[PDB]
RNA sequence: AUGGUAGGAUAGUGGCCUACCAUGGUUUCAACGGGUAACGGGGAAUAAGGGUUCGAUUCCGGAGAGGGAGCCUGAGAAACGG
RNA sequence: GCUCAUUAAAUCAGUUAUCGUUUAUUUGAUAGUCAUGGUAUAACUGUGGUAAU
């Protein structure tokens, strides 16, 4: 999946496309608000301190903030209607994963820091 | 549409529906049929809204901007243009009449009081028909009984209590709408008084005590009424 | 028995008893200011108003528990056969403690704001 | 999510009551004010569940054994709330006519919903609004529908016991009350013996294939201060032994050898004792609920010590319980109700299989 | 919900069941909210269109008056006595209209003392009230609607009207 | 069903609703029940200045917006353009 | 606003009564008890997801 990286700092945000299954899986079953070292994910993310922030699933269906369960659910959303939930947990049905930097390491991103 | 506004059944199909205000409506004459339809004085329903907007005419003292504003029995219309006051008064046929007063007539209006109570903080209070509630009224000023109204202010300048033998107009009812002076108060089950009258003919006729309006004395009356 | 009731027995207020007058001419009998009864449905001392039709007729059924039945007879005119016919109007009325009411009675009344889902006179005269 | 002691050094975990507070009920007034006035850190700690904020608290809870539902007996205008553990909000929210005092589900996943209304009668509700309503001599405070005998039948300070059956739905030859104390109905599961509570402290057990009481079983205390009636009874599933509750806060347990010696444990106020269910199912079984209009506590029948003292600071009037976990539903006087679950006593259900997650670890 | 429709019911001489109209908006009935005694709530009701009306559902003060001095003194509210209607609703401890309850005796009795200078039955009034005084608990009766103002308003106990109630209690 | 009283509910009266309490109500003066093709009727309203009694207009009464049921705003709806 | 199914003291007609009530608009009366506080929506700036709104 891809990894909308914003760095509030500077202001500045990019995605990065990840398509190999070890940098995906320290992620997996974290919740928004964690925090996340994405050394194990990457070696130029070293030292980095990432907080998941957001993001959608590959049907749109948002990841809304500490519901439950990371399976998708209806739930009666805001003069309120019912429209259809992705839950707050990551799992690999995610299309992307918004995240925002916390702490910053050694190395350095070019079009991000 | 209804019988007192001598309309034609010509003219367009809707009837000019009159807008709340102090008056009654099924007893309301509006100002649409007061200008271009009886005297005449606008050819259009527009041209009523120019007259109204110029402010030409000026109802019981006040600037009254309204096309189906409500005016009622004992009005005084007063025109700023050619120097002529009117006051409407309704035809014993069954209809209004458009009258011609003088600017002292102009001045006093009669009021018929439908009910008086004691307000806030200990102060007496009457309620004309026309809605125009006055504070600190005469206590010999009770209920169905007239008001003179200065209107200049609200004061009070004349008062009449209802007696038996005093010249009476009626407001409402089968025989509505004339003179007659009293015979007497008749009292029945429900109210329903029925205060008598005889006319110039001498002719008994009777109506209800809602619908009694004391234009004077026997002999004076306060007003002057149209003679024909 | 004044006290006999579930709840206490009192005048609102809106000698230890308030009265008034009903007005019309219909006096304040002797049983309405020196008396025990409550009755804030009478129209003397209690909280109803006298505004409507003053009717009057005959006392026919007393059996029920503070209230009557009035019957009242008149003729109708039949325009088409010109003739007449007897009829009467069977009303039930509440009655008031100051009123010594039997078969007979003749009675007056007066419209009182409904009382109960037939009841929309109140006894104020018995002759 | 806060963890609490019960100072019975057993960690009690709690949720979705008074001290979850939801600052977006309205996300289109508050939480767009949220944005440039807070950093809402707490909130992103905050984990609501089911997506309720719901006054006036309720006279019952139930659940339903299939499908993991709940019913919810609101009284603000006076209401009905269904729960979806699956889907996590309303599914169905009917609104009442007078307030159920007891509430009996039909035999799952509710098919039908049997009340008990303040005005004296049941309603009957389906999936389809409002299939019937009844009527009943006397006041109502609970009933219970037994599967055996097809009988729903009620009783509530009246001289007789009201027998309805459903099917053929009448009501003939109505048992009757020994001097008018039918606080409670409760049912053996297995030889279908019937409890009651009883102002002079007796259980009357009528069989129902002999149409008739079979015996009764008196009250006695050590303290004994005041005259005393059980409001609320209990039959195990087993169908062994028999739990008995108290207007003073004693906890009488008794047997089926009719027999009457008891073993008393009491709460530390007393002011009641609400609900009594054995948690029969659940593993380290034996173990029994007694909650107070305040205090709830479940301690294991042989040895009477606390296990847990679940204490929400507003108060309740309502258990309910999820059978194998440890979830319990409960009515606290606010407009959060706070229901709440002990991992130690079981594992979390399939739709709490994350909600085990985030405490320990937390 | 409720509906007043007088139609259904039958007539005085027994004709009925007419069915002219479905139930409609203006003949409206809602629900009694059976107040208890806890922290108060305060609940919202909007009733035809610009007005309210205060359903309770837990009352813990109210103000209450002292019938004899003719003062007024805010009271907290403890337990339910007595009510005609109905004795399922004091067994329930619910209140409305003429509804016996007790209360705290020492509001009243702060002012009796500092005001006056002297105590309460250990300035001459009753002497079943000041038997009363010494319990910590008077009873006191209510003229409110709490379903309609939602208050806890009332008076308490005095005069023949002290040895009607009384007579009930015992 | 008739009423009493007390509470509730409502904008408010009220057996409207429910406790508790009395056995009443309408009736040969026709109650109550039945038939009504109640496209018949209402001066509701002008109408036809000789077509002999003609016209047009307005009013019917109720329910519904795929069917049930619950709700929310608003002076007003128990609103299907929620 | 259109469409489907026929009510006999009911509708309707007038009449009260609203001191039994609520009322936006209409009108008439009517209040002696810091040269500027504190918040707040967005639009927008740029990143994306989603077959799609």
């Amino acid at each position: 999946m891809k990894l909308n990286i914003s760095y509030p700092v500077n202001g500045s945000q990019k995605t990065f496309e990840i398509d190999d299954e070890h940098r995906i899986r320290v992620f997996f079953d974290k919740r928004i608000g964690q925090e996340v070292d994405g050394e194990a994910v990457g070696d130029e993310f070293k030292g980095y301190v990432f907080k998941i922030s957001g993001g959608n699933d590959k049907q749109g269906f948002p990841m809304k903030q500490g519901v439950l369960l990371p399976t998708r659910i209806k739930l009666l959303l805001t003069e309120r209607k019912r429209k259809s939930v992705r839950g707050a947990i990551v799992g690999p049905d995610l299309a992307v994963l918004a995240l925002v930097i916390v702490k910053k390491g050694e190395q350095e991103l070019e079009g991000l820091t | 549409a209804p019988h007192h506004w001598l309309l034609d059944k010509l003219s367009g199909c809707y009837a000019p529906r009159p807008s709340a205000g102090p008056h009654k409506l099924r007893e309301s004459l509006p100002l649409i049929v007061f200008l271009r339809n009886r005297l005449k004085y606008a050819l259009n329903g527009r041209e009523v809204k120019a007259i109204l907007m110029q402010r030409h005419v000026k109802v019981d003292g006040k600037v009254r901007t309204d096309t189906t504003y409500p005016a009622g029995f004992m009005d005084v219309i007063t025109l700023d243009a050619t120097n002529e006051n009117f006051r409407l008064v309704y035809d014993v046929k069954g209809r209004f009449a458009v009258h011609r007063i003088t600017d002292e007539e102009a001045s006093y209006k009669l009021g018929k009081v439908k009910k008086v109570q004691l307000g806030k903080k200990g102060v007496p209070y009457v309620v004309t028909h026309d809605g125009r509630t006055i504070r600190y009224p005469d206590p010999n000023i009770k209920v169905n009984d007239t008001v003179k109204i200065d209107l200049a202010s609200g004061k009070i300048t004349d008062f009449i209590k209802f007696d038996a033998g005093k010249l009476v107009y009626v407001t409402g009812g089968r025989n509505l709408g004339r003179i007659g002076t009293i015979v007497h108060k008749e009292r029945h089950d429900g109210g329903f008084d029925l205060v008598h009258i005889k006319d110039s003919l001498d002719n008994t006729f009777v109506t209800r005590l809602n619908n009694v309006f004391v234009i004077g004395e026997q002999g004076k009356p306060y007003i002057s009424l149209p003679k024909g | 028995t004044v006290q006999s009731e579930r709840a206490f027995q009192k005048q609102p207020h809106i000698t230890k008893r308030w009265y008034k007058n009903a007005g019309l001419g219909f006096k304040t009998p002797k049983t309405a200011i020196e008396g025990s009864y409550i009755d804030k449905k009478c129209p003397f001392t209690g909280l109803v108003s006298i505004r409507g039709k003053i009717l009057t007729g005959t006392v026919v059924s007393t059996k029920m528990h503070r209230t009557i039945v009035i019957r009242r007879a008149y003729l109708h005119y039949i325009p088409k056969y010109n003739r007449y016919e007897k009829r009467h109007k069977n009303v039930p009325v509440h009655v008031s403690p100051a009123f010594r009411v039997q078969v007979g009675d003749i009675v007056t009344v007066g419209q009182c704001r409904p009382i109960s889902k037939t009841v929309r006179f109140n006894v104020v005269k018995v002759s | 999510v806060l963890k609490s002691t019960s100072a019975n050094d057993v960690s009690v975990y709690q949720v979705s009551g008074t001290n979850v507070s939801r600052s977006l009920p309205d996300w289109i007034a508050k939480k767009r004010k949220r944005q440039l006035k807070n950093d809402l850190e707490y909130q992103n700690r905050v984990e609501l569940i089911q997506d309720f904020e719901f006054s006036e608290a309720s006279n019952k809870i139930k659940v339903s054994r299939d499908g993991q539902y709940c019913m919810a007996t609101g009284t603000y205008k006076p209401q009905i709330h269904v729960y979806d553990f699956a889907n996590l909000s309303l599914k169905f929210d009917r609104h009442t006519d007078a307030e159920n005092v007891d509430f009996t589900i039909l035999s799952d996943d509710w098919t039908k919903s049997v009340h008990l209304q303040n005005d004296r009668s049941i309603q009957f509700q389906n999936k389809g609004g409002l299939h019937y309503t009844t009527r009943i001599p006397k006041f109502g405070r609970s009933l219970v529908y037994n599967k055996v005998n097809c009988d729903l039948y009620v009783g509530a300070s009246g001289n007789e016991l009201y027998r309805l059956n459903l099917e053929k739905g009448r009501f003939l030859n109505p048992f009757k009350l020994d001097t008018e104390g039918v606080n409670h109905v409760s049912i053996n599961e297995v030889n279908g013996l019937l409890a009651a509570g009883t102002e002079t402290n007796v259980v009357e057990f009528w069989d129902p294939r002999s149409r008739s009481r079979v015996s009764k079983l008196y009250l006695e205390n050590n303290i004994d201060n005041r005259p005393f009636q059980v409001t609320t009874t209990s039959f195990r599933n087993d169908g062994l032994t028999f739990a008995c509750g108290t207007s003073n806060g004693y906890s009488y347990i008794y047997d089926l050898r009719t027999s009457e010696p008891s073993i008393i444990k009491d709460q530390g106020y007393g002011f009641d004792i609400k609900k009594i269910i054995w948690l029969d199912n659940v593993g380290t079984e034996n173990k029994i609920v007694t909650c107070d209009k305040r205090i709830a506590k479940i301690w294991d029948r042989l040895d009477g010590k606390a296990y847990a003292s679940m204490e929400p600071s507003v108060d309740i009037n309502d258990i309910e319980h999820v059978p194998g976990t440890g979830m319990f539903f409960t009515a606290n006087e606010s407009i959060p109700m706070h229901t709440y679950y002990i991992p130690s006593l079981g594992p979390s259900p399939r739709w709490c299989s994350f909600l085990d997650s985030i405490t320990e670890e937390l | 919900g409720i509906s007043r429709d007088s139609r259904h019911k039958r007539s005085a001489t027994g004709a009925k069941r007419a069915q002219f109209r479905k139930k409609r908006k203006f003949e409206l009935g809602r629900q009694p909210a059976n107040t208890k005694i806890g922290a108060k709530r305060i609940h919202s009701v909007r009733t035809r269109g610009g007005n309210k009306k205060y359903r309770a559902l837990r009352i813990e003060t109210g103000n209450f008056s002292w019938a004899s001095e003719g003062i007024s003194k805010k009271t907290r509210i403890a337990g339910v006595v007595y009510h005609p209607s109905n004795n399922e609703l004091v067994r329930t401890n619910t209140l409305t209209k003429a509804a016996i309850v007790q209360i705290d005796a020492t509001p009243f009795r702060q002012w009796f003392e500092a005001h006056y200078g002297q105590t309460l039955g250990k300035a001459k009034i009753e002497s079943s009230v000041e038997s009363q005084f010494s319990a910590g608990r008077l009873y006191a009766c209510i003229s409110s609607r709490p379903g309609q103002s939602g208050r806890c308003d009332g008076y308490i106990l005095e005069g023949e009207e002290l040895a009607f109630y009384l007579r009930r209690l015992t």
